[PDB]
C-alpha cells in the first residue's frame, strides 16, 4: 500500500522523481553523481568548496539575498557531498513548491562563485579542517579508506588535502562545475506533499537548461599511534560487492546479528561495483586485542554457525530499519535521488521485503564465507594502539583452524 | 635452570642490536620470531645430519675406539675440541694450582663481565675501538683452541702463554679503558 516512486526524463536527461504523500511539507532535492572519485587530485577539494560556495549567491540572486528568499518561506536548506554523491536539498511547504524548485535551479546552474567568497570560504575550510582531525572516527574512517584503496580515486578524502584548499581557483572550480553537473548524472527528488505534474512542469520550466555531456582493494593497515587521546577507535573492513549485487541485502542481514568495546558499529559502505563491509569499535587501550578477538570470531561464527533464530532477528531488525527510515519526508527524497543516482530506478519496499524473506541461513554463511572468510583486511587504528595486534595475527583471525 | 634464565629475561625483555630502548617497535612473537626460529631450528638440523651421515668423526678422537687401557698410556692427551680454550690456559699457567684457577676464571671472567661496563652505550653497533677489541678476543680464543691441540714444545707454548696474558687483558683491561675513550670521542666523558 506504500504509493510507487513515479520517474520522468527531460531531455536533458535529468529524471525528475517524485513520491507524492499527504504531510503537507516536502523534502526537494538535486542528487549529482559527482563526488571525491572522481577528483584526479589536483583538484581533490573542489567539490567540497562549491559546496560551501553554493549558498553565498547566484547571478540572478547576488548574495544574501538568496538565503533571505529560503528564509522568507521559512524552509530550511541542506547540502551533503560523499566520495560518489552530492545532494542540494530544501525542506520546505507544499505550497511553497515552484520557488523552491526554481531556487534549487540557481544552485545547480546560474551559480555564482565571487573571489571575495573564495578567500573567506577557505579560511573556513581550512579552519574546520584544522580541527577536523578532532573527530576521531571520521580519522579512522578515512584512514580505512586511504589503506583499503591506496592508489585509486577512492583513497582521498572528500575534503581533499589542505594543500589544495589552499590552491584552489575559481575556474578549477568552474571546471568542476561545469565537468561533474552534467543534466544525465542529475536526479530531481521530490517526496512528501507534491504533485509529479506540476514537479515535472516546474523542472521543464527551469532546470531544463543542465547542459548534456580499476576500483580496487588493497588488504592493508594505517597506524597512527598518539598516546596522549583517551580512547581508540579502530574499523576492521573486508571489500564490499557494490551497488548493484543484491546479496548486501544479505550482507545487511549479517550486520543486523552483529548490531565489549564501548561503541561497535558495522557498515556496509557501497561505491560503484565496490565498498567497505565492516566494523568500527572505540576502545580503551587494555582493551583493543580482546575486541578484536571477540569481533572477528563473530565474523567466522557468521561464516560457519549461522542458526535460523538469529537470521530471523537479522532480518527484523533490517526490516524495522529501512522501513523505519523511510519515514520523513528528507529521508525518503533522499533514497529517492540515491536510488535514481545508483540502481537507476526506485527500489520499492514490497521487494526489498521481498529480497529480505528469500534470504535463510544457509545462503547468509554462504555469502558471508565469500566476502569474510580468508579475507585480507584494511586495519585504521587512532589512539594508544600499541596492544592493537599487527597484520598477521588479524589475517589469522580472519579465518579457524576447525573451520 | 633454562626455565629460571627465561623468566629473569621476560621481566627485561630481550635486547636489540642498536642496544636501545625498543619499546617503541615491538613485535608479537607467534608469527615473527616462531616462523624465524623454525627455519633456524631447520638450519641446524641440516648441519648436525651432515655432521651425523657424512662425517661422522671430524670433531672426535680415534683412540676413543680403544678399549681403556690403565697399562697403556696414550702419547697426546686431549679433552674434547670445546674444552681446548681452557686446555690452553691450563697448560700456560706454570703452577698446577694457577692453570686450574686461571682455568676456572676463564669461565668465570665472564660473570665478572657486568661490572666491567664503563660505556653509555649498551652495545657494540655504534662502537668501533671495543669491535676490533671483540674481534681480537674472538681471534685469540681461536688461537687458543688450536694451541691446546698442539702438543707442548716451542713454540706453541709461548703463543699459548701469551695468548691466554692477551685474553686476560682484553676482557679485564682493555675493554673498560676503551669504552672511557669512546665515551670521550663523542663529548660524554
Ligand atoms: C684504523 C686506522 C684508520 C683506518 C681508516 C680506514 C678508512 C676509513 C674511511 C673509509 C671507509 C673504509 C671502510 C670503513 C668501514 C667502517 C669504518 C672503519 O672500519 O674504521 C676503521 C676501523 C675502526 O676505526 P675506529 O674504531 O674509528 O678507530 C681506529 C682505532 N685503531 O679500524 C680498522 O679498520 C683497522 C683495525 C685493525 C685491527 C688490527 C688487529 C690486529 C691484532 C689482532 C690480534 C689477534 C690475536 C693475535 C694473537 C693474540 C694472542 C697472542
Ligand atoms: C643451557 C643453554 C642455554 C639456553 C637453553 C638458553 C636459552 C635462552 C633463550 C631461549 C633465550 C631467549 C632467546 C634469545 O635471546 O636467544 C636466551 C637469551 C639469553 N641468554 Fe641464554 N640460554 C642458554 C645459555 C646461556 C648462557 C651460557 C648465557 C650466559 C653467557 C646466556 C645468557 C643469555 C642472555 C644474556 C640472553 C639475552 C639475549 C639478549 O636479549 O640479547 N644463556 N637464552
Amino acid at each position: 500500500s506504500v504509493p510507487e516512486t513515479q520517474v520522468s526524463i527531460l531531455d536533458n536527461g535529468l529524471r525528475v522523481a517524485s513520491e507524492q504523500s499527504s504531510h503537507a511539507t516536502c523534502t526537494v532535492g538535486v542528487w549529482i553523481d559527482a563526488g571525491s572519485r572522481y577528483e584526479t587530485e589536483k583538484n581533490n577539494g573542489a567539490g567540497y568548496f562549491l559546496e560551501h560556495l553554493a549558498f553565498k549567491g547566484t547571478k540572478n540572486r547576488p548574495g544574501n539575498a538568496l538565503e533571505k528568499e529560503v528564509e522568507s518561506i521559512g524552509a530550511h536548506l541542506n547540502a551533503y557531498s560523499t566520495r560518489e554523491h552530492t545532494a542540494y536539498l530544501i525542506k520546505a511547504l507544499s505550497k511553497d513548491l515552484p520557488k523552491v524548485v526554481e531556487l534549487l535551479a540557481d544552485i545547480v546552474q546560474n551559480s555564482s562563485l565571487e573571489d571575495s567568497q573564495i578567500e573567506k570560504e577557505r579560511d573556513v575550510i581550512l579552519r574546520e579542517m584544522q580541527e577536523n582531525d578532532a573527530s576521531m572516527q571520521n580519522v579512522v574512517f578515512d584512514y580505512l579508506h586511504a589503506t583499503a584503496f591506496q592508489g585509486t580515486p577512492l583513497a582521498q578524502a572528500v575534503e581533499g588535502p589542505s594543500e589544495n584548499v589552499r590552491r584552489l581557483s575559481r575556474t578549477d572550480l568552474t571546471d568542476y562545475l561545469n565537468r561533474h553537473y552534467k543534466a544525465p548524472r542529475m536526479v530531481l527528488a521530490a517526496a512528501g506533499g507534491v504533485e509529479h505534474q506540476q514537479l515535472l512542469d516546474l523542472a521543464q520550466k527551469h532546470l531544463s537548461s543542465v547542459s548534456r555531456v580499476p576500483c580496487r582493494f588493497t588488504g592493508s593497515e594505517i597506524r597512527h599511534r598518539d598516546d596522549a587521546l583517551p580512547l581508540a577507535h579502530v574499523a576492521i573492513a573486508v571489500e564490499g560487492p557494490g551497488w548493484a549485487n543484491p546479496d548486501n541485502v544479505t550482507l545487511q542481514v549479517a550486520n543486523a546479528i552483529i548490531g565489549l568495546c564501548q561503541s561497535f558499529q558495522t557498515f556496509n559502505i557501497s561505491y560503484s561495483d565496490t565498498g567497505l563491509l565492516g566494523a568500527h569499535f572505540v576502545c580503551d587501550a587494555m582493551s583493543i586485542d580482546d575486541m578484536v578477538f571477540f569481533l572477528q570470531g563473530q565474523w567466522m561464527r557468521l561464516c560457519t554457525s549461522a542458526t535460523e533464530s538469529e537470521v530471523t532477528r537479522g532480518k527484523n531488525i533490517l526490516r524495522n530499519a529501512l522501513v523505519s527510515h523511510l519515514d520523513g519526508t528528507t529521508p525518503v527524497c533522499e533514497d529517492i535521488g540515491r536510488s535514481l543516482l545508483t540502481y537507476g530506478r526506485r527500489i520499492p519496499l514490497a521487494e526489498w521485503e521481498s529480497r529480505i524473506q528469500e534470504v535463510d541461513a544457509q545462503m547468509l554463511r554462504d555469502i558471508c564465507s565469500k566476502y569474510f572468510y580468508d579475507q585480507c583486511p584494511a586495519v585504521a587504528g587512532y589512539g594508544p594502539i600499541e596492544q592493537l595486534p599487527d597484520y598477521n595475527r588479524i589475517r589469522s583471525g580472519m579465518f579457524w583452524l576447525r573451520f | 635452570l633454562a626455565i629460571v634464565h627465561l623468566l629473569f629475561l621476560h621481566e627485561t625483555g630481550s635486547n636489540n642490536p642498536t642496544g636501545l630502548n625498543s619499546d617503541a617497535d615491538k613485535i608479537p612473537f607467534h608469527p615473527y620470531y616462531t616462523i624465524k626460529d623454525i627455519l633456524g631450528i631447520l638450519i641446524m638440523f641440516l648441519i648436525l645430519m651432515t655432521l651425523v651421515l657424512f662425517f661422522p668423526d671430524m670433531l672426535g678422537d680415534p683412540d676413543n675406539y680403544m678399549p681403556a687401557n690403565p697399562l697403556n698410556t696414550p702419547p697426546h692427551i686431549k679433552p674434547e675440541w670445546y674444552f681446548l680454550f681452557a686446555y690452553a690456559i691450563l697448560r700456560s699457567i706454570p703452577n698446577k694450582l694457577g692453570g686450574v684457577l686461571a682455568l676456572i676464571l676463564s669461565i668465570l671472567i665472564l660473570a665478572l663481565m657486568p661490572f666491567l661496563h664503563t660505556s653509555k652505550q649498551r652495545s657494540l653497533m655504534f662502537r668501533p675501538i671495543t669491535q676490533i677489541l671483540y674481534w681480537i678476543l674472538v681471534a685469540n680464543l681461536l688461537i687458543l683452541t688450536w694451541i691446546g691441540g698442539q702438543p707442548v714444545e716451542h713454540p706453541f707454548i709461548i703463543i699459548g702463554q701469551l695468548a691466554s696474558i692477551s685474553y686476560f687483558s682484553i676482557i679485564l683491561i682493555l675493554m673498560p679503558i676503551s669504552g672511557i675513550i669512546e665515551d670521550k670521542m663523542l663529548k660524554l666523558y
